[PDB]
RNA sequence: CUCGGAGCAGAACCCAACCUCCGAGCAGUACAUGCUAAGACUUCACCAGUCAAAGCGAACUACUAUACUCAAUUGAUCCAAU
């Protein structure tokens, strides 16, 4: 939850390269 | 509302019970011979289309 | 609704409600679901067994129903090898 | 809770995407829980035989 | 509105600017691997473990045992990768080996595994049971000497007890066969108590067999302090827990206390409590081995109860909560017909004041 | 006059762990279908394959090790020309086998990744274990 | 009482001994209950019912294969087990 | 409800009971307009009769 | 002019304009998409709609398998045909 310390704990899209066609 | 590529159908079935269950099948596709569970019977049965009930 | 009858000057029965729902004495209603019957081809098997399920209307519901049915058709019947019978009277109900 | 995600091998797109993460970068997503309140049964004396 | 996380945050230590020169797993293994480990770190977040993992005690277990054996590594290691080279030099065994027809020797695995990690697996499974929970409050030892129950049945086989076999009361009429390995002029105490038998009281035990100031390894020969009793577990209760544990005497000790008439079939005289016996001895006695089976009820146990113990057999039944309702309304809207029927006591018509 | 042996509390307690999993009416832990492995068994056939080693694990769902074999072990290394190989990994399902009967576990379950199942190692570790006479499936909850 | 009870036949009672033993006390007494009705009469009636039909099941002496339980499946299981273990006397 | 009314006098068990008999003690109140065809006997009571 | 997704409406739910955008009126695979039944959700009413343990009957010997994939893919009562 966003008010939580533990916002973000799930992100994962920054790890990976972005994929363009 | 879109061309008519698939039409409803009576399966009857095979053991005699008469217990009848409608399925979709294409248009230009052979009628349906299926393996269906039949109630009556308490077991799959052969069934057989009968009857073309609308166009889907 | 007719509240005085011309020739007896008593209030009539809406018999549109006499086919389509069941009293029970302790005065729920019962009724069936709206399109049961209508295009199962489509609708899937969980669905249509909520469909086919007789269940119990409202109290809004009731209150109309009753208004809208005479006091004979709230009376206690006894019919023989009634499949409602047992529905009849409530059990256990705290208010 | 907060937990250690892992997919199904038979998921594809969930198996792609952690193939492509970087060496020693888990993920993680929410899940709920119910803890059990009350025991599956007890154990009664019912006769003396 | 935001709050700073209250520890270091999962994926920070990942360096996103040089992302596509970092290595990257490629294979599911090896995600799960790492994954499997990150799962058994402690964690600031609410976690799993946290509500559904055993509350273990933070102090270590004291360990109550006998010393481990003293070995020279560099002599062991030496001998140990010399016969390696010797069966890797066998051409027999390569070939065996590439045609996948090899075979290992169970009965000479078992045999090196009881003189070497067997002691440590066997406590890894009495912890798993639960014996070091109820018999010590806790405390643990490794059965560093092997202990060989055996229950004779018929003329020409044996029933052995390992460690959760099952073993059915018909077997266990009789005393079992207890051997293992003492030097001379040892002395040792031998028991047997049912952990789940006890009618009466839940924490407490019954006292099967009590040997005691064993010489040697003679079992024969010690005193019976108390007699041996079959396992009677109750038709309906589940199965039962009966560990038999060995104990080194440093001294000649008496029992003088624990000693129980014979025969003693009063259930509150064979009443026991492995945790005040071995507490009050401790000084003198140090838990050596350990054995137990698993006993659920056969028609044996009905002859203990009638017979033996002179009582009606107690029958138990495994009881499940009654289903939860809402509580029921007046007006139950868009419920099934079938909603009554939860709610009624009995099945049969009533006619009330008619 | 009663008899002081038939005073029985009306309730009995049995507190040893496999009681409820023995008769099949304890919990298995339900759920976590979006991910992998299930957590819905008593007791899972857990294998793992290093490069030098293979063994493998019972564990009950709480994530205690009941038994274990591996090639690590003199007892079983000492009889084998690799511990690497498809041999290893038959001779470990043997061996975990009589552990497992010894001490009363019966059952449990194997969650393989496709290609394990597939590979004739995980296969032959199998039908050991099968043929030492435990099965790898569970017998369901009884709820009623 | 069911041994004494000599309107039964002696091998039928025999063998309901060993089928319903669970049901036969301390003093040898068949005891049969029934709590499924609100009136005594049913109640006694479906006990009744159980003593003709166990008479009838003593002499049928049925041979056909009747289907395993699922418990049962899983003692058979865990009894193979117990009779892998058994050992033999190295000096018999 | 029929041993009530004989406990009471109101239905003589010394002659045949009948549909009369049992209107003229007000055991049971009969409408034959509202098509009634008379009484059904009820078992609740079989263990005190 | 009915239905679904997104923004307006940033975080439980809800939220309008002849406001801003994109879609739907199917198709495909099954033929146990069989039966039955706790407990719940619900488009702010009702109608309708939604998810489901256990059980019966099947399936099964590891095809993320037993309420198919799919977002919407739709029409009450009477009545008619059978
Ligand atoms: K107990
Ligand atoms: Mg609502
Ligand atoms: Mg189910």
């Amino acid at each position: 939850y966003k008010t939580k310390p533990t916002h973000g704990i799930g992100k994962y899209k920054h790890l990976i390269k972005a994929e363009e066609p | 509302k879109s061309k008519s590529k698939n039409i409803l159908v009576r399966m009857v079935s095979e053991a005699g019970t008469g217990f009848c269950f409608n399925t979709k099948r294409n248009r230009l596709r052979e009628k349906l011979t299926l393996l269906h569970y039949d109630p009556v019977v308490k077991q799959r049965v052969l069934f057989v289309e009968k009857k073309k009930i609308r166009s889907l | 609704l007719t509240y005085f009858s011309a020739r007896k000057g008593k209030r009539k029965t809406v018999k549109a409600v006499i086919d389509r729902f069941l009293r029970l004495h302790c005065g729920l209603w019962v009724r069936r679901k709206a399109g049961y019957k209508k295009k199962l081809w489509k609708k899937t098997p969980a669905r249509k067994k909520r469909l086919r399920e007789f269940v119990f209307c409202n109290k809004t519901q009731s209150k109309l129903l009753d208004k809208m049915t005479t006091s004979f058709w709230k009376r206690r019947n006894w019919y023989v090898d009634d499949p409602y019978q047992k529905y009849h009277d409530r059990t256990n109900l705290k208010v | 809770t907060k937990e250690v995600y892992v997919p199904h091998p038979r998921n594809t797109e969930a198996v792609d995407l952690i193939t492509r993460l970087p060496k020693g970068a888990v993920l993680y997503k929410t899940f709920v829980h119910v803890v059990p309140a009350k025991p599956e049964g007890t154990f009664k004396l019912v006769a003396m035989l | 509105r935001r709050t700073p996380p209250l520890g270091p945050m999962p994926n920070s230590d990942i360096d996103l600017s040089n992302l596509e020169r970092l290595e990257k797993y490629r294979s599911f293994d090896r995600y799960r691997r790492r994954a499997e480990q990150e799962a058994q770190a402690p964690h600031w977040w609410r976690t799993y473990r946290e509500y559904f993992g055993e509350k273990t005690d933070p102090k270590e277990k004291i360990d109550i045992g006998l010393p481990p054996p003293k070995v020279s590594r560099t002599q062991q290691l030496l001998e140990r990768k010399q016969a390696i080279q010797e069966l890797r030099a066998n051409v027999e065994e390569e070939r065996a080996a590439r045609l996948r027809t090899a075979s290992v020797p169970l009965d000479a695995v078992r045999a090196e595994w009881e003189r070497t990690c067997g002691p440590y697996h066997k406590q890894r499974l009495a912890e798993y049971y639960g014996l070091y929970r109820d018999l010590f409050h806790g405390a643990t030892f490794v059965p560093r000497v092997p202990l060989h129950v055996a229950y004779a049945v018929g003329e020409d086989d044996l029933m052995p007890v390992y460690c959760g076999n099952e073993v059915t009361p018909t077997e266990a009429a009789q005393a079992p066969e207890v051997t293992y390995e003492a030097e001379e002029g040892s002395l040792w105490t031998l028991l047997l108590t049912s952990l789940d038998g006890h009618l009466l009281e839940p924490d407490a035990e019954y006292l099967h067999w009590l040997l005691t100031n064993i010489p040697g390894n003679r079992v024969a020969e010690g005193q019976v302090t108390c007699p041996y009793l079959p396992p009677f577990p109750a038709r309906g209760s589940g199965i039962h827990r009966l560990a038999f544990l060995l104990f080194k005497q440093d001294q000649p000790i008496d029992f003088s206390e624990d000693a129980r008439p014979s025969p003693c079939y009063q259930l509150a005289q064979r009443t026991f409590r492995t945790f005040d016996f071995y507490k009050k001895h401790q000084e003198t006695m140090t838990p050596a081995g350990l054995s137990f089976f698993q006993c659920r009820w056969d028609d044996s146990v009905t002859y203990i109860f009638h017979q033996l113990l002179d009582m009606r057999e107690p029958v138990f039944e495994f009881v499940r909560p009654p289903p939860y309702h809402p509580k029921q309304k007046r007006f139950p809207h868009r419920q099934p017909l079938r909603y009554l029927d939860r709610y009624r006591d009995s099945h049969e018509p009533t006619y009330g004041i008619y | 006059d009663p008899v002081e042996n038939e005073a029985v509390a009306p309730e009995f307690t049995n507190r040893n762990p496999r009681n409820l999993e023995l008769l099949s009416v304890a919990r298995k832990e339900r759920g976590w279908r979006t991910v992998f492995p299930s957590r819905e068994f008593w007791h899972r056939l857990r294998v793992i394959r290093t490069q030098h080693h293979v063994e493998a694990l019972v564990e009950h769902q709480n994530g205690k090790v009941v038994v274990s074999a591996s090639t690590r072990e003199w007892a079983i290394k000492k009889h084998l020309y690799s511990t690497r190989n498809v041999v290893a990994c038959e001779s470990i399902g043997r061996v975990l086998a009589q552990r497992c009967l010894e001490a009363g576990i019966n059952f449990m379950v194997y969650q393989p990744t496709p290609w394990e199942a597939a590979s004739d190692s995980m296969k032959r570790l199998q039908s050991a274990m099968t043929e030492g006479g435990v099965v790898l499936r569970e017998p369901q909850r009884i709820y009623e | 009482h069911l041994a004494t009870a000599e309107w039964i036949a002696e091998p039928v009672r025999q063998k309901i001994a060993i089928t319903h033993k669970n049901k036969i006390n301390r003093l040898g007494e068949l005891i049969l209950t029934s709590e499924s009705s609100r009136y005594q009469f049913r109640n006694l009636a479906d006990c009744l019912q159980k003593i003709r039909d166990m008479i009838t099941e003593a002499s049928q002496t049925p041979k056909e294969p009747t289907k395993e339980d699922v418990k049962l499946h899983r003692i058979r299981i865990e009894n193979m087990n117990r009779e892998r273990l058994r050992q033999k006397r190295i000096h018999s | 409800r029929l041993q009530y009314l004989i406990d009471l006098g109101r239905v003589d068990p010394s002659q045949p009971i009948d549909l009369t008999q049992l209107v003229n003690g007000r055991g049971v109140t009969i409408q034959p307009l509202k098509r009634d065809y008379g009484v059904q006997l009820v078992e609740e009571g079989a263990d005190t009769f």
